[PDB]
């Protein structure tokens, strides 16, 4: 309740350790208290912070894609409906407020290029089509470098991902590549003794490939 | 091409293309090849689930 | 873990038929151009 005390609780993992609690939903008491403890959190933050709480908490967690089928369940108390619809109304704008590419290109310029929900979702790739051409085609540049003189055995499944994206979304990149001779790195990628670095980068090669 | 000497550049092109398309079609065939052997055991129990 | 399969099986069995319509258009574009050179010269 209090705002202060909001910032002082999160000095912790309570939100994942607390949607394990929410995906087990038996004693159906234990679900509205702890729904209602998401929304009393995330109501009462003055500040940006409650960005915080979604990264840690619940854009990356097995909780908002539970909360579709909360909304379908059948339940009694008024309360437990509102809250639902709260918290889906302020996850549902959570998703695409850092899907902006500007995050992106915060993540792309910094580096460390995570597992982020801007990479799976298409709505950002629907925006950000010729984004890399407003940057001069460096932005890919800047990303097929990174795929080149590091190893990467967890991000370069999200770089390889990130280049397989926008070559479905312009056909022109496809032939930007192959003058930065990125697929011949992408063919040295899937051959990797990693899997999920091999699985990314067999969808990035045949989707370099569908028309020719 | 239309013209001589334009057709070496364009045979060494679709060689070297070929080339990868075929490696392409042979790793999505041993990678369908290894989720179906993934994917097909259990799915007796998949189905009583 | 069924949507990791079906879309799996979804996309690479649209995927196959697609990539090999377009190797068979191109092994038989090779040929034409190993014969018109060798019909030229």
């Amino acid at each position: 309740f209090s705002p202060q005390m909001c910032e002082h609780l999160r000095r912790y993992n309570i939100i994942p350790v607390l949607s394990d609690i929410l995906q087990e939903s038996v004693k159906e008491k234990v679900t509205r208290i702890i729904l209602a403890a998401f929304r009393n959190f995330l109501e009462k933050s003055v500040e940006r912070e409650t960005r915080q709480e979604y990264a840690l908490a619940m854009i990356q967690c097995k909780v908002l894609k539970q909360l579709e089928n909360l909304e379908q369940q059948k339940y009694d108390d008024e309360d437990i409906s509102e809250d639902i619809k709260f918290l889906l109304e302020k996850l549902g704008e959570s998703v695409q407020d850092l899907s902006s590419f500007d995050e992106y290109s915060s993540e792309l310029k910094s580096g460390r290029l995570e597992w982020s929900p801007v990479h799976k979702s298409e709505k950002f790739w629907r925006e950000n089509a010729a984004r890399l051409n407003e940057k001069n085609y460096e932005l890919l540049k800047i990303l097929t470098k990174l795929l080149e003189v590091s190893d990467d055995p967890q991000v370069l499944a999200v770089a390889a991902h990130d280049v397989g994206e926008y070559v479905r979304h312009y056909p022109r990149g496809k032939r930007v590549i192959e003058q930065l001779g990125g697929k011949q790195l992408v063919m040295n990628h899937m051959h990797h003794e990693d899997q999920q670095v091999r699985y990314n980068a067999l969808l990035a090669v045949q989707k370099l490939m569908v028309h020719n | 091409p239309e013209t001589p000497q334009e057709r070496k550049e364009m045979a060494s092109g679709v060689n070297t293309r070929i080339d990868d398309l075929q490696m392409v079609l042979n790793q999505t065939e041993d990678h369908r090849q290894r989720v179906l052997q993934a994917a097909a055991k259990n799915i007796r129990v998949w189905f009583i689930k | 873990n069924f949507e990791k399969i079906e879309n799996e099986l979804k996309e690479i069995n649209t995927n196959q038929e697609a990539l090999k319509r377009n190797f068979l258009e191109l092994t038989e574009l090779k040929f034409i151009l190993r014969k018109t050179q060798q019909f030229f010269d």
